């Protein structure tokens, strides 16, 4: 819709993000000190445990209520865009349900995050005895995962292939839709992310040598099949060709750890472009990403603090 | 009353248009901004005074029309 | 560790009068330019202004018939008791507002009646005030031009101070800004006269006009400027003082025209029962009307704020250190 | 109105349009706040009072049309 | 019309417009709020009570146009 | 067939704008809410009834026009 | 038939607006709902009928313009 | 044949409004739905047939302008 | 041939509105759909024909106005 | 008011439109800026002066129209 | 000097409406589609010819008017 | 006025429209640019110089209307 | 010779509207496509020539009004 | 008071619409592009010159009205 209501909600929420210095501060703490530091920020209102998993829960609970609510207000057009972001998180979870279902593992110890779909949707879905029945559970308001699933379900009920292609198909759905709206910024974020995801997919599998088409996602803007293939043959020279683009740092990066670390920074720059859009979804989109990056930092730094592992070992990870 | 002077009939009509046009401008103005305000209540009970004051400024537009309306007719 | 209305906010602006950070001045003189006018914003008669008295009496006082203005001297509200106690300082400054607003109800009501100046009855016998007489071109015009005048002075107040920022710091850039805009004033005045008497000047000063444009551009060109166009908007500031003041008249008048249907006469051919026939709609509408003029008084602050928050020999410049001054002088 | 001639009819014409424009302005003003509004109560149940104060305000535009209309009557 | 009368034609054109414009306003108002409404049942069965209060308020706009229209014709 | 004076045409014309303009209002209203509506049916059979009742509510505007048209004839 | 007089010319005009305006209103109604609808079908051939009937409903507005045109004809 | 009477120009104007207005309604109606329509074909060629019926339904608006134009000949 | 008079002047006028109104409707019809098609083009050359067939159909509206213009004409 | 020629009806009519058009333009101008601002407050008090400052600027438009109204009025 | 007769002036007017109104409708068709196209080029170099072709299609509508206008010249 | 002259009345009218339309345009131009600005300022004090530069472009529209208005005057 | 007839004026007015209106259309056309263009450089230096070339294309419409005006002028 | 020849009023009215409509067109044109324009500037001081080139194409719209105004004026 009108992004008026939404924007305002995000602005208050933007009020509880910390400053750089928090993250800077967290580094010389102890776990005790962490417990106190954490207890004074907004997450602190659900901090009251004493162990590390309790921190994880605090994050979960805080994010559950502060983000997990937002599309749900009304599912207006703008809300639909937002719905896509959070939906990506359901997709992973959904996939987790597919593996869980397939070896039938007592579901109850599979713990899925809150996304947009309700907890009872997961439980019922589990009680839906087939991926077709499951898709019908999803089908109820009309859901892009339903549709991705319907398209995939025709070719095989081979679980693993289904998970891969379902995700692949899901981003194909997202791509058409995102291209379909008035959100140059979303079109860009999705697009760079797709490219980045391909690039990483290609990077990670070096030393398999398979046919590229099984792994090449759709939505590119800097990744074409030929480069993709080339990296999949192991040719790193692919990485020197996207210099000057938003991917300029890809020169000389031949390890995965560093690669993702850089890539994550690039997408961070993209989230920052769309800043404070009453124009549309640019602002909410940015907020969501920011909260994740915060979350990453809370949990990791909590752990770092918890076990007292060297400061220097971790410092790069919050450093873009 | 009755039928006489075209001038009186003609002027009364055009008087409305000034008032009406401004009203239209106010309505559009209030709708976006006014809506933005509802979120404000949610955000801060404290900021609320700002939200109300922001809505107010467009209504002045209407007032110019009334002023103009009076001068045009209202002297009979 | 471990008069009163005038003095009270004046004492708090004093702390920033003593602060050394420029050779320019602060917004302490602000209080007498604002204060009368703020009260004279209230305009009205029998059905309105002359009833504003009641409102005041509940503030510095209260009446215990009011569900949330219970014992306000000991503060009880739909917000905290403490806030009520603190804003005793305010409750009075508002009360003073009420005392003068009622007074500008008779100030307004001078030109609303008599057989001293208007050739119709001394006070209408149904209720005094039945038709507001200002719709005469001239009657309206003098009240219009009257409002303008307090604004023209405010233009002066800023640009003098403004020029002083650049004078006394030797910011040639601030000096040039203040000076050029006073050049600007000369051209406005030429054109205005040629419509204001129509033929008063407009060739007294309308041929001086060719030379007036010259008075303008002398120091703008000395700064060169890249935002040379901005001088349109500077003309918009001269006019703005007029315009707000104009609104202050018009919105005022609008307020007044509601008593002519809301307390005077609008139902029935005409009777001596019309008094109590009209109150059925009138009373509801009254509070809505009341609210809006609260909005109107923010027009002043904005008016001032045109100069204040935008450096005309002042600190705040779209924010900055130094704090919303509205909120300071209120007490 | 009633039985009349040509002058009265023109003034009668402009009366409707004046009324219509404000009415329309009110509707657009109501639509944006109103849509947001059903959600606002939901989010903030305490805020329901705010919703009440809010809802009244756009409607004011039409009332201005009546003010000009009332005064117009006196020859209509 | 029917018999002569200069007034009657003039008022008749404009009679439709006063009503038509208010109706158009009623629609814009309803379109956004109503849209908010369909979700509202889904979130809360409860929100229907809000929904009853909400819908009426735009409807007032039409009633006014007809009221002034009654004065134009309904006298003859 | 039949014809009239200058006066007659104005009532003949004006009947349409009232109905048409209001109709335009009904459509904008119905379209948005209706558009929103369809998902509710899909999910739940139970929500359908309100949505159905909802669509009538803007349409009332048209009915007034038809009435204004009926009364108008007999003068046409 | 043939040429006519000035009054008749007016009678044709507002008649076009009655049909045209209703059609226009119907078009907005169709556009928003029409866009929403297709997914229900896509999933279910079975759901089509409700959707079909829904889309059908605003269209009645148009017939009214023709009704006004029919009653009028033989007077132009 | 050439020219015509004083009357004819007036009827000629209003024939266009009837047709044009419905057409305008059609364009908006078709545009929104048409946009919704294209993705289904790409995914499923089979679903083009439903989509195909969908577009068709607004087209009736165009036809109404032709029908009113046809009957009118008899005055032109 | 040669000149006529007052009648011709009116007819040219309503002719323009007829074509123009249709043109505007066409513009909207083509604009949304036309944009939607291109993505289909991006994916498939195979779907391109569908997009092509789609675009033409709204353009008919202009043609319809012109058909009506010819009938008006023959005196033009 | 009073009366004094054909001239007066013309000078009065078009005058309003000058004001009205500017007023309408101001309202839209104010609506976009007005909405954006509230978010600025929410995040921060410091920009609030700016939020106010944004609002000040469109209002100049209204007045220029008013000058045109003023000169026109100033012969009556 | 170089004045014309009654016939000519009116007809010239109605010719323009076709040219301007269509210019606006075509522009609307081009804007959405045109915008879509630049994104297509970036993605797909092969598609550029199609994109180029796409823009052509609305511009024709105005041109139909120009042809009828051309024919008017040589009498006009 | 004080003497007639219908002719003077047309120029008096048109002086305003030039002014009104440009004003209307300035407002829309300001609204999109302005809105972007509040965020820009918030993020960057540095972006402010641009924000100011931006404001300059809308001012041009008003100047023209007035220019034409001025040239017209000195005859009235 | 500064003076002349009403006749010259009739043809002149409707000619002008053509020029104003098309220009207005060109701007909207330009605005969406124009919006795409700044982004086009950022992403692609390669798209810049094309995007830039695209902008020109609705503009021919504007030229048509001027051309028709020039040829018409110099008879007037 | 005062009266001028037949020529001036008709040409004057339509002169204004030509500039005003184009001016309005410029505003919308500026508004989309201009809004787009700021993000590039904020990031890229360097990309700015092209952004300047983007604004430039819309600037023609005011000029067209003026060009036509020069030939027309002097018949005034």
């Amino acid at each position: 819709d009108d992004f008026a209501y939404l924007n305002a909600r995000v602005r208050v929420r933007r009020g509880t993000l910390l400053k750089e210095s928090f993250f800077q501060e967290a580094l010389d703490l102890s776990f005790a000190d962490f417990l106190r530091l954490l207890s004074e920020t907004v997450y602190g209102g659900e901090l009251a445990g004493q162990g590390l998993p309790d921190v994880d829960r605090a994050v979960l609970r805080t994010q559950a209520k502060l983000v997990g609510d937002l599309p749900r207000l009304v599912t207006g057009e703008a809300r639909e865009a937002v719905r896509l972001l959070l939906l990506r998180n359901d997709l992973h979870n959904l996939q987790a349900l597919l593996r869980a279902k397939a070896t039938g593992r007592p579901f109850e110890e599979v713990l899925l995050l809150p996304g947009t779909l309700r907890e009872e949707v997961w439980r019922q879905a589990y009680e839906a005895q087939d991926p077709a029945g499951m898709a019908q559970v999803l089908a109820v308001p009309g859901h892009p995962l339903a549709r991705a699933l319907r398209a995939v379900l025709r070719e095989t009920q081979d679980l693993a292939r289904v998970e891969a292609l379902l995700a692949k198909r899901f981003f194909e759905d997202v791509a058409k839709a995102a291209k379909g709206l008035d959100q140059p910024a979303l079109r860009d974020y999705l697009a760079l992310e797709v490219d980045a995801e391909n690039l990483r997919t290609a990077f990670k599998l070096q030393g398999s040598g398979l046919a590229p088409d099984a792994f090449f996602l759709k939505g590119g803007r800097f990744v074409d099949r030929v480069r993709f293939a080339r990296l999949m043959e192991g040719d790193y020279a692919v990485l020197d060709e996207l210099s000057g683009t938003p991917f300029s740092g890809l020169s000389g990066v031949r390890d995965l750890k560093a690669l993702e670390r850089g890539l994550r920074c690039v997408l961070l720059k993209e989230a920052k472009k769309g800043v404070q859009d009453p124009l549309g979804v640019g602002l909410v989109l940015a907020y969501v990403k920011e909260r994740e990056w915060e979350a990453v930092r809370l949990r990791l730094l909590a752990r770092r603090a918890y076990f007292g592992l060297p400061r220097a070992q971790v410092e790069e990870e919050v450093v873009c | 009353a009755a039928s006489g002077g075209l001038d009186r009939g003609l002027i009364a009509v055009g008087m409305g248009l000034a008032v009406g046009l401004a009203a239209l401008g106010t309505g559009v103005a209030q709708a976006r901004i006014g809506a933005a305000g509802v979120g404000a209540i949610a955000e801060d009970r404290s900021n609320f005074g700002t939200a109300l004051i922001f809505l107010l400024l467009p209504e002045t537009l209407v007032i110019f029309g009334l002023l103009i309306a009076f001068i045009l007719n209202g002297r009979l | 560790v471990y008069n009163p209305p005038w003095a009270k906010p004046f004492e708090l602006l004093v702390s920033f009068l003593n602060t050394p950070k420029y050779g320019t001045f602060d917004p302490t003189p602000v209080v007498p330019v604002f204060f009368p006018f703020w009260f004279g914003m209230i305009v009205g008669d029998i059905g309105y202004a002359l009833l504003f008295y009641l409102v005041g009496r509940w503030l510095s006082g209260y009446v215990k018939r009011n569900e949330p203005l219970v014992i306000d001297l000991f503060a009880l509200k739909l917000k905290p008791q403490v806030i009520g106690k603190l804003v005793h300082i305010l409750n009075w400054m508002v009360f003073w507002t009420v005392v003068w607003g009622v007074i500008y109800g008779e100030f307004f009501g001078t030109f609303l009646e008599h057989l001293g100046v208007f050739g119709t009855p001394e006070h209408p016998g149904l209720i005094p005030i039945l038709i507001h007489r200002i719709d005469t071109a001239k009657t309206a015009n003098l009240l219009i031009l009257l409002s303008v005048a307090f604004g023209v002075v405010l233009v002066f107040f800023g640009l003098a101070l403004r020029a002083y920022l650049g004078l006394k710091h030797r910011h040639m850039a601030h000096f040039w800004e203040g000076v050029g805009y006073l050049g600007g004033l000369v051209g406005v005045l030429a054109l205005a006269a040629s419509y204001l008497g129509n033929l008063q000047a407009g060739w007294l000063q309308g041929l001086m006009y060719l030379g007036f444009g010259v008075f303008l551009l002398a120091v703008l060109m000395s700064r060169i400027w890249l935002m040379i166009p901005e001088i349109f908007t500077q003309a918009g500031h001269i006019l703005s003082h007029i315009r707000i003041y104009a609104v202050g008249a018009a919105g005022g008048i609008l307020a007044g025209l509601l008593t002519d249907v809301g307390f005077a006469l609008a139902e029935r051919l005409g009777l001596l029962g019309v008094l109590l026939g009209l109150l059925v709609a009138g009373v509801l509408h009254l509070l809505i009307l009341l609210l809006t003029t609260l909005g109107h008084m923010l027009q002043p602050i904005r008016l001032l704020w045109v100069e204040f928050f935008t450096k005309f020999g002042f600190y705040e410049e779209n924010g900055r250190p130094y704090r919303p001054f509205k909120s300071v002088r209120e007490a």
